[PDB]
């Protein structure tokens, strides 16, 4: 679970901590992060990382990323 | 005959009277005129 | 012609309420 | 167990997709 | 959280209709098999 | 080759095919009812008919099957709760049965015809090609239609040779079946007027069987036969789908909203009678009476019979269930026990103090008390929030007249916010919930589901009866045009 | 063509305005004037209680 | 009985299997929370 | 010939608005229902059914008018102008809402016109009528949103008001009441109209993309002639560059277009079915695992959940204002706010 | 800060692949004719 | 083609294929019967949507008893 | 953590190295009406 | 007291080889009538 | 790639369907009892 | 609800014989 609000209070959006298909979700980043770049190699622990809501940024990034690729590949 | 039946039949009359008839009478008038 | 009816009975009303929304307008609201 | 059932349904979707893809009916001019 | 009836009706309800489509079209290869 | 969506069509000019389908399909039918009527049967419990109705075990097929007679079982029990000496073999058992058995001699004649596909009957005799005089079978139907309309009308409803329908009284605490005599006057159109029906079967019945003499004697007119294209079986498809969704919007409209034909006992309260507090002002109404004759207010109360109250709950109304929130409502807020009394709220002055009934659209009510006059006194107040009218600030009691909890006066805040709660509800009900492991969200009636059902049958068949009659009026232009 | 309309579609105009400032449009559709939406006494929202009594009602909501 | 003039055989392409597959894994993947509540 | 046969004749001349028999349905009842709105948004006044002023009289504008519906006094009335509400006073009926039932009655029986229309123009130039079932979907959305959806409910108070931020409040009010987006039939809705739209964009694209180079003219809109036996794009190529750009690509144009009639088709009857579900508060608005969940684990937080207390939050800050009929009153302590929770 | 490169190890790969990578385009950029072409593009390859 | 006894004893109902009436026939007796059976279903409906109030026809539960 | 980044690093300096110099090697040459 | 896997386990060991069959039998007669 | 040779059909008689539906039905209703235990 | 399973097991056993009996491969001569 991601602590999105940023205020110690988790929120879970997989499947293993109670969610199903519809409820799943990647949970935004922490508030606490805001929109400074957050990679795994910028968190302390892996731990710290996956709490934070940072694989919601890589998924973005590489996701927004990968569309372009597409506009791109399109052309 | 409650004031609700009276209702009913005069707009069963008015239906035909100014939404039938005068739309008929138009199609016969001018279908068998072309 | 059919066109005519048709064409009027949309704009006798059409400028009766361009009429009444202009002096609408002009209400002190 | 029906986060058993979810993952199987997502993999089995995204096996259709793979076998649509690379095993689908060969298009040719007729 | 529900019954294995819940359980029962994903995987039959996925099973049912897959099978039938699976069975179709294996037909219809075979025909077209055995024809040319 | 034929498309997946086209495959029945091989019996479309085939009569003998086509009737060992239909055969087929009502052989499955059949089977259906019987089974759904055994596994309701080996579900249903008789115990108690007033407060575990069958309506609030998810019963489909009993209540109508006790709808036109059939109330007594094998098991020395009945659905009013008298216990029948010898039921006699139409019981919901025996009825199971009697559907079971026409299943499969339905299935041995579609296999019999569906073999001999080749009848002489079938062919024309001018052209030796496969054909159906339709115009008159269709005569033939209706006639055989209007017969048995009739035939229920005058011996079943009535009870001349039947056992009647089921009739109860204004508020479904007496209700049993009994022959209806018919009522030929304006009274008979009402849909509450269960005599109505009887008069609707014999009239309906006997101009059905003139109707289906003129439509065997007479030949449809050359423009009509044209214009509907009477020589193809797809225009009767169309037509009788477009009747058949007809007939299924009407049905669904008389369940949802109540008649002579949906009994409050057998399919429960409807949701207009929560709205219009049809139960409550009819209970309030009798402890009045009761008091005017100098009874006492917990006499008063303990005068009212509980399948009364039971009625003036809000678990019961068809419009608090959920999409798939599954099974009977027992399972969604336990099965009913006993009655705990009618709760009364005085503050600390001493002002009657009502708590608001929950509307049926909301999930969640704000829990407020209200004086005489509708000034709020007192309230639960929104989970952790500060407040200055809290049932622990403002002191309310509550003493309760009638049922189980008669003549008690509770004086603790904890528990007279769990009356209060529990009396948005309508009327104070205890359940159990270990017996089904009850989650406490409210399910459906069998009347909103049949409702849900068939307003979406006759939806999908007026888009059927748009297609198979586009089908049918352009049959020459199928499969692409010139 | 333009004859006729230089004195017809004008006249539909005006009329349009007059109904408006006149005031008939209000008697017409009962739309409250901007002066009446509450009565000194009914200074809360007016709401039809009754299907079978609902003129009565209006007209004792809009008497005054 | 004897031989039926209206047998008609039947058939289904791999892009309609493809689709009546796809079809129902989704619809599955859709109904499976609403099943299990 | 005989008075049908002319008058056939007649309704069936090349004129420059075809009239047919289904015209003498569809004209009356479609105009009344378009001159019935305007005339409810620029005079008919919402006080005494909601509570609100719904005209250009009153000072709205085009979003905020609206032909409101009845009140919910009224029940599910036909409110004929000479029924027993209105019993033949033309302001009495405007008050209480009856323009509301005016114009979606006869603009029901102008959407049925509008389908015999299609159905008859395609029997006459003799072409498959896959119009009128294309339409059978607004007709499906129409039925079960102004008219199956209030007949459930208790009255027709609770169907949409003809305007714009009245649809805006409709669709507000049935997330709240309802957690209609949780719907699985509104989901494949949502799908339909989404991926119609996506099969729109992407098949114009294509065939404008596609083109046979047929003129000498950069602006490539005159190669084309309606007299063509040729196609005027390649559909070779087109196959070509899906199916190696997306892996998957139409082969058949007949499927392409048939597929594309299809999707929006399917997604609004699937909406419509959930719309019907919705009539009888048959909805999926909540997840009874993730309830008890939630209620036995005060840690435990998900979208969902927050989702319920956002609908819990429409319901209680609008419900006075939005159902004046029941005099809702409501404290400020037992209003819900996420400071308190 | 610059690249992200708070370790200049970091600047062993963004320099030594770039290069690497322009030394196998070098020997496509060897083989091509390069004089000048007075078109939109270059057809020759 | 079986012939049976069934079969040749209701093969005169199913012998008259395509026989039709000249013209229009008994086409204007079936439109006055259909608004005969359009005016009933006016009737009934308003009774049941209560904009019709008969004499002694409470469209209501209490009717009942 | 360095680790992972001078391998992320490395990773994405080839992909965006590749695609650079791919775009470089004539790319409009690479159509069918290049004769 | 009986188990809840145990209707899945019972259900889909009926159907799984049930269907398998079928399809394989319903694949033999279209290619005989293919065939023939 | 190309046609493979070794590609034969699969034949299963009518005979051999209802031995195999008889198997599995048997074998379901013996071992029924014991799943449920 | 066993016991559902189990009539359900039969029947479609005493069905399998039905068909296996009345819609057998007709011997025939070669
Ligand atoms: C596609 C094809 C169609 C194309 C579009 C066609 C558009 C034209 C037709 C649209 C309008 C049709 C008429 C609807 C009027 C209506 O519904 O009128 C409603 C009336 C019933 O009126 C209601 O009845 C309810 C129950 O009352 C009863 O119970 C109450 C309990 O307190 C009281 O006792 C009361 O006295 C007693 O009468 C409440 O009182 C409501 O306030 C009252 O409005 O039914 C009736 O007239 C007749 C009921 C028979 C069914 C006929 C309509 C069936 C359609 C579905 C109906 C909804 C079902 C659920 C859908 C989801
Ligand atoms: C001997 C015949 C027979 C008898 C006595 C019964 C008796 C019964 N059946 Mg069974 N049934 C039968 C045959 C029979 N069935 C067959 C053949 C089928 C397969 C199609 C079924 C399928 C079946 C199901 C699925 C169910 C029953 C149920 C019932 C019970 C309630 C009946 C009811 O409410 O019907 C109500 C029937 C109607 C309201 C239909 C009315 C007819 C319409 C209005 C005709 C409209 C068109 C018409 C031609 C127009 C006439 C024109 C006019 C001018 C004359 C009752 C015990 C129910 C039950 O309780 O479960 C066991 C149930 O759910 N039956
Ligand atoms: C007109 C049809 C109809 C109606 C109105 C009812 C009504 C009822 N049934 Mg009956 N039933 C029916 C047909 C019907 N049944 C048939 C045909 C069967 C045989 C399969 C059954 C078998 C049956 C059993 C075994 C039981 C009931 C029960 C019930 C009650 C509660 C049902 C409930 O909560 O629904 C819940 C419904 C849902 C959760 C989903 C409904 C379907 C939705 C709309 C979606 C379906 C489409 C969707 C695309 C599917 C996705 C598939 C995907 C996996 C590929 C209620 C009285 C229960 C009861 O209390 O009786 C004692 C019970 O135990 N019914
Ligand atoms: C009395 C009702 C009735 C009858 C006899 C028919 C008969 C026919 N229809 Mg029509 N149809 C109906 C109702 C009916 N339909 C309705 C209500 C709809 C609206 C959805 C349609 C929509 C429709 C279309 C769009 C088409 C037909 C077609 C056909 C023909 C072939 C059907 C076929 O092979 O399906 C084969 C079906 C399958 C192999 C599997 C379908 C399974 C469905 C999707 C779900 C399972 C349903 C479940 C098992 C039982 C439902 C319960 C019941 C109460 C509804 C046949 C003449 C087709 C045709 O030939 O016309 C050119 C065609 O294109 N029909
Ligand atoms: C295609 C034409 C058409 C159609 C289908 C309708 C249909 C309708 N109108 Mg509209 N209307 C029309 C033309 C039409 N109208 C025209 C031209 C006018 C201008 C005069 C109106 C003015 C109008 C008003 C002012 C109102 C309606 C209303 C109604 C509804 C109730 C009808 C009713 O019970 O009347 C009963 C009368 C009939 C059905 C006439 C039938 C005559 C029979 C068939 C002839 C036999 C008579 C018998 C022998 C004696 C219904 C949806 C009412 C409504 O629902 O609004 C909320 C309403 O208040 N209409
Ligand atoms: C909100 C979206 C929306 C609108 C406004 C709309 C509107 C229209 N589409 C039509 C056609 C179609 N719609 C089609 C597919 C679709 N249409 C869709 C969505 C829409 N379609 C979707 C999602 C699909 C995919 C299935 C097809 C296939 C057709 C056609 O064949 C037809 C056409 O030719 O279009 C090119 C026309 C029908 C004319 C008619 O009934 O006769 C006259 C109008 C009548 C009878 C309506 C008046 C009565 C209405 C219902 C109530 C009154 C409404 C007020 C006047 C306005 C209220 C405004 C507020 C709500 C804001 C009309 C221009
Ligand atoms: C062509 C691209 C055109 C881009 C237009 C828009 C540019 C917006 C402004 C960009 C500024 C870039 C500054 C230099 C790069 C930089 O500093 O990285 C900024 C970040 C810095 O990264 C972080 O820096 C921090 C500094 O305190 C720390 O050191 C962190 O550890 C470190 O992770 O690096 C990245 O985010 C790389 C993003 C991935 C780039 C993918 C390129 C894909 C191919 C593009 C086209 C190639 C041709
Ligand atoms: C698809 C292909 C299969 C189709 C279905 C086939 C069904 C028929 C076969 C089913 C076998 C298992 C039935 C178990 C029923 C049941 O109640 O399960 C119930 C149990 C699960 O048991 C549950 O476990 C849970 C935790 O996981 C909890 O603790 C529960 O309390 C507990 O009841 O399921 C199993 O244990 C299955 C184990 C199977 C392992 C293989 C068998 C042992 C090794 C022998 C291998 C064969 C040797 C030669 C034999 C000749
Ligand atoms: C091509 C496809 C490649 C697929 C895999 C790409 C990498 C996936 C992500 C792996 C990851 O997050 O590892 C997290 C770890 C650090 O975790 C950290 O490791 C730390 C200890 S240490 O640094 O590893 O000694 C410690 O803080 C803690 O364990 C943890 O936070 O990162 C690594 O060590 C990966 C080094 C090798 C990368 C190979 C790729
Ligand atoms: C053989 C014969 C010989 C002579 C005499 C005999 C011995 C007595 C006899 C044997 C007879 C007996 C043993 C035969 C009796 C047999 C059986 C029990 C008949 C039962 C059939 C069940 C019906 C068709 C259900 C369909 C379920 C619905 C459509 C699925 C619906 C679902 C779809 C997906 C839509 C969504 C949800 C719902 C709506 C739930
Ligand atoms: C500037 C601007 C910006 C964007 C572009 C733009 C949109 C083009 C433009 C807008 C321009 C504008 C503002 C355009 C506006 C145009 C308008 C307001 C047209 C109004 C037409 C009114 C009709 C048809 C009413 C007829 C009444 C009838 C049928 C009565 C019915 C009756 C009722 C009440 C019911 C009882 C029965 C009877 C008695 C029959």
């Amino acid at each position: 679970p991601v602590d999105i609000d940023g205020i110690r209070e988790p929120v879970a959006g997989s499947l293993l901590y109670g969610n199903n298909i519809i409820s799943g979700a990647v949970i935004p980043s922490s508030a606490s992060i805001g929109i400074h770049f957050y990679p795994i190699w910028e968190a302390a622990s892996l731990d710290e990382w996956l709490y934070n809501g940072g694989p919601y940024q890589l998924i973005v990034d590489h996701f927004l990323l990968g569309v372009c690729g597409w506009i791109g590949r399109e052309w | 005959m409650t004031p609700s039946f009276s209702a009913f039949i005069n707009s069963l009359l008015a239906g035909l009277f100014i939404v039938i008839i005068p739309i008929g009478t138009a199609l016969l008038i001018v279908s068998q005129s072309d | 012609t059919f066109r005519w009816l048709a064409i009027h009975g949309l704009a006798v009303p059409t400028v009766f309420f361009l009429g009444a929304i202009t002096s609408m307008q002009f209400i002190q609201r | 167990m029906e986060t058993l059932v979810y993952t199987f349904l997502l993999i089995g979707t995204l096996g259709v997709l793979f076998f649509a893809v690379f095993f689908r009916d060969p298009p040719r001019i007729a | 959280n529900v019954s294995v009836a819940a359980y029962l009706a994903v995987l039959l309800g996925t099973f049912v209709p897959v099978v039938f489509l699976i069975t179709l079209f294996i037909q219809s290869e075979a025909r077209k098999a055995a024809e040319s | 080759g034929l498309p997946w969506y086209r495959v029945h069509t091989v019996v479309l000019n085939d009569p003998g095919r086509l009737i060992a389908v239909h055969l087929m399909h009502t052989a499955l039918v059949a089977g259906w009812a019987g089974s759904m009527a055994l596994y309701e049967l080996a579900v249903f419990d008789p115990s108690d008919p007033v407060l575990n109705p069958m309506w609030r075990q998810g019963m489909f097929v009993m209540p109508f099957m006790a709808r036109i007679g059939v109330t007594d079982s094998w098991g020395g029990w009945s659905i009013t709760g008298e216990s029948v000496a010898n039921p006699g073999f139409w019981s919901f058992e025996g009825v199971a049965l009697a559907h079971i058995g026409l299943s499969g001699l339905l299935f041995l004649a579609a296999v019999w015809h569906w073999v001999y596909w080749d009848l002489e009957l079938f062919r024309d005799p001018r052209t030796g090609n496969p054909a159906l005089d339709l115009p008159k079978i269709f005569g033939i139907h209706l006639l055989l239609s209007g017969v048995l309309c009739f035939g229920f009308g005058a011996f079943h409803v009535t009870g001349a040779w039947g056992p009647g329908i089921w009739v109860s009284d204004a508020y479904g605490i007496t209700g049993k079946v009994q022959p209806v005599a018919p009522a030929w006057g304006p009274e008979g159109f009402n849909p509450f007027n269960p005599s109505g029906v009887a008069s609707h079967h014999i009239a309906a019945g006997i101009l059905g069987f003139a109707a289906g003499i003129f439509h065997i004697a007479v030949r449809p007119p050359q423009r009509l036969y044209r214009a509907l294209r009477m020589g193809n079986i797809e225009t009767v498809l169309s037509s009788s789908i477009a009747a058949v969704f007809w007939s299924a919007f009407i049905t669904t409209g008389t369940m949802w909203y109540g008649s002579a034909t949906t009994p409050i006992e057998l399919f429960g309260p409807t949701r207009y009678q929560w709205d219009s507090g049809y139960f409550q002002q009819e209970i309030e109404r009798r402890v009045e009476n009761s008091l005017n004759e100098g009874l006492s207010l917990s006499e008063a109360w303990s005068r009212i019979p509980d399948k009364l109250a039971f009625y003036d709950y809000v678990g019961n109304n068809p419009a608090k269930g959920g999409l798939f929130r599954a099974g009977p409502m027992n399972k969604g807020d336990g099965i009913a026990e006993a009655w705990l009394g009618h709760p009364i709220f005085q503050d600390k002055e001493g002002r009657e103090l009502t708590v608001r009934r929950m509307p049926a659209f909301f999930e969640t009510f704000p829990v407020i008390l209200v004086d005489k006059d509708g000034i709020i006194r007192a309230d639960i107040p929104f989970r952790r929030a500060e407040s200055k009218y809290s049932i622990e600030q403002v002191g309310v009691t509550t003493s309760f007249y009638g049922g189980k909890l008669n003549g008690q006066v509770f004086t603790d805040a904890p528990t007279v916010k769990k009356y209060a709660r529990k009396a948005q509800l309508g009327e104070v009900m205890e359940f159990d919930r270990t017996t089904l492991e009850s989650d406490g969200v409210f399910r459906s009636s069998p009347r909103g589901w049949y409702t849900f059902g068939h307003a979406n049958f006759a939806l999908l068949f007026f888009l059927g009866h748009l297609w198979h009659g586009s089908r049918t009026l352009f049959r020459d232009v199928f499969s692409g045009i010139g | 063509y333009w004859i006729i309309h230089s004195i017809t579609i004008p006249a539909l105009f005006v009329a349009g305005w007059l109904f408006v400032s006149t005031g008939l449009a209000y008697d017409i559709f009962g739309t409250p004037r901007p002066n009446e939406y509450f009565t000194q006494e009914r200074q809360q929202v007016p709401l039809v209680n009754d299907r079978f009594s609902a003129k009565q009602e209006l007209e004792d909501l809009t008497k005054g | 009985s004897g031989p039926n003039p209206n047998k008609q055989p039947v058939e289904l392409n791999r892009t309609s299997l493809f689709w009546g597959l796809l079809l129902i894994f989704v619809l599955a993947v859709l109904f499976s929370s609403y099943f299990f509540n | 010939r005989g008075w049908f046969d002319l008058a056939d004749d007649w309704l069936k001349r090349d004129r420059f608005v075809f009239v047919g028999w289904s015209g003498l349905l569809l004209f009356p009842t479609s105009y009344l229902s378009i001159g019935g709105w305007f005339t409810g948004t620029t005079f008919v006044t919402s006080w005494y059914t909601h509570g609100l002023a719904s005209s250009y009289l009153e000072g709205c504008n085009f979003f905020t008018a609206a032909v409101s519906t009845p009140a919910n006094s009224m029940g599910h009335s036909l409110l004929l102008l000479w029924g027993p509400e209105a019993q033949g006073d033309f302001t009495r009926w405007c008050q209480i809402g009856g323009l509301w039932a005016f114009c979606a009655l006869h603009g029901s029986f102008g959407l049925i016109g509008f389908c015999l229309r299609q159905f008859e123009i395609a029997r006459l130039v003799g072409i498959r009528p896959y119009n009128a079932i294309a339409f059978s979907g607004p007709i499906a959305i129409f039925v079960s949103v102004f008219l199956m959806y209030p007949l459930g409910q208790a009255s027709w108070f609770f169907a949409p008001s003809l305007g714009v931020a009245a649809i805006f409040r409709f669709l507000l009010f049935i997330q709240g009441f309802h957690n209609f987006t949780l719907n699985p039939f509104h989901m494949m809705g949502v799908a339909g109209i989404l991926g119609a739209a996506l099969l729109c964009a992407i098949h114009g694209a294509t065939v404008q993309n596609t083109i046979f180079e047929d003129g000498d003219a950069a602006n490539t809109f005159r190669a084309f002639t309606p007299t063509q036996a040729e196609e005027t794009y390649s559909m070779v190529t087109a196959n070509r560059f899906w199916s190696q750009i997306f892996g998957v690509a139409f082969s058949n144009k007949r499927w392409l277009h048939f597929f594309m009639l299809f999707v929006p088709l399917a997604g609004l009857w699937t909406s419509a079915i959930g719309i019907v579900g919705l009539a009888l508060n048959l909805r999926a608005y909540d997840f009874v695992s993730q309830e008890l969940r939630a209620a036995e684990d005060p840690e435990f937080e998900t979208f969902y959940t927050k989702n319920i207390l956002l609908n819990e939050g429409i319901r209680s800050w609008m419900a006075a204002q939005d159902q004046p009929h029941e005099n809702f009153i409501f404290p400020e302590e037992v209003l819900p706010r996420g400071n308190a929770l | 800060e610059a690249l992200g490169v708070d370790d200049g190890r970091l600047l062993v790969p963004l320099v030594l692949i770039p290069v690497f990578v322009a030394l196998l385009y070098g020997n496509f950029a060897s083989t091509q004719d390069n004089e000048d072409f007075f078109d939109t593009y270059d057809q020759r390859r | 083609a079986l012939r049976t006894r069934l079969g040749e004893l209701l093969r005169p109902l199913n012998s008259e294929y395509g026989k039709v009436a000249p013209g229009w026939g008994t086409t204007p007796i079936m439109g006055f019967v259909m608004l005969l059976f359009a005016v009933f279903l006016l009737i009934i409906l308003q009774i049941y949507n209560s904009s019709l109030i008969i004499e002694n026809v409470d469209v209501d539960w209490a009717s009942l008893g | 953590m360095f680790t992972l980044k001078i391998v992320v690093y490395t990773t994405v300096t080839l992909f965006v190295s590749l695609f650079t110099f791919g775009f470089l090697s004539n790319d409009a040459s690479r159509n069918p009406n290049r004769k």
